[PDB]
């Protein structure tokens, strides 16, 4: 859980 | 979310759009697992509503998207609908969320986990921008 | 206050 | 008002109940956490969906987002379900069900 494949950019 | 910012598609792979039977979308909620859903209680979900997985764009189609069947609400049983207290309901699917890239579930915490005032976290949804 |  | 086709993030602090008090007074309930007042603020339509937190490396559910002001004022903080207050349950429930 909590790790997306695709990494979230803030 | 007012002053917010589009997400990169898909990077927040647990989000789902709560979808009434006329395809509105009027609350959030997050996958834990392939069956179960968390939302807010105060959300009304009944078992004819629609939880969208996969979404980004809810005005393009072009997207792989999952509607999964509600099989039963589990309201929380402590929740105090005058106080708006313990507000959260659990969503078991008739239809398992298929996880992918886009699709996915979030981490829970321990009870006994700590996260202190002052820490960033982060928010999404399709909420309104502009009030 | 308002739900959300 | 405007509601948004893509979907939304926004970064945002979370607030100590006792100083979420100062804004909510006695609304503040010990199975709520608050989070905002610093330029952003949730709003109607996003209610159900997650605030997370990094522990760890990997983002945790520490919210369910709940209620707050009428007009989504982003001086003010939203309100949020705490879902440490609330794990048991949720693990109760998928346990029996």
């Amino acid at each position: 859980c909590g790790v997306p494949a695709i990494q979230p950019v803030l | 979310i007012v002053n917010g910012e589009e997400a990169v598609p898909g990077s927040w792979p647990w989000q789902v759009s709560l979808q009434d039977k006329t395809g509105f979308h009027f609350c959030g909620g997050s996958l834990i697992n392939e069956n179960w859903v968390v939302t807010a209680a105060h959300c009304g979900v009944t078992t004819s509503d629609v939880v969208v997985a996969g979404e980004f764009d809810q005005g393009s189609s072009s997207e792989k998207i999952q509607k999964l069947k509600i099989a039963k609400v589990f309201k929380n049983s402590k929740y105090n609908s005058l106080t708006i207290n313990n507000d959260i309901t659990l969503l078991k699917l008739s239809t398992a969320a298929s996880f992918s890239q886009t699709v996915s579930a979030v981490c829970l915490p321990s009870a006994s986990d700590d996260f202190a005032a002052g820490t960033t976290c982060v928010t999404t949804g399709w909420g309104l921008t502009r009030y | 206050s308002w739900p959300w | 008002a405007n509601t948004p086709d893509r979907l939304q993030q926004a970064s945002l602090p979370l607030l100590s109940n006792t100083n979420c008090k100062k804004y909510w007074g006695t609304k503040i309930k010990d199975a709520m956490i608050c989070a905002g007042a610093s330029g952003v603020s949730s709003c109607m339509g996003d209610s159900g969906g997650p605030l997370v937190c990094k522990k760890n490396g990997a983002w945790t559910l520490v919210g369910i987002v709940s209620w707050g002001s009428s007009t989504c004022s982003t001086s003010t903080p939203g309100v949020y379900a705490r879902v440490t207050a609330l794990v048991n349950w949720v693990q109760q429930t998928l346990a029996a069900n």
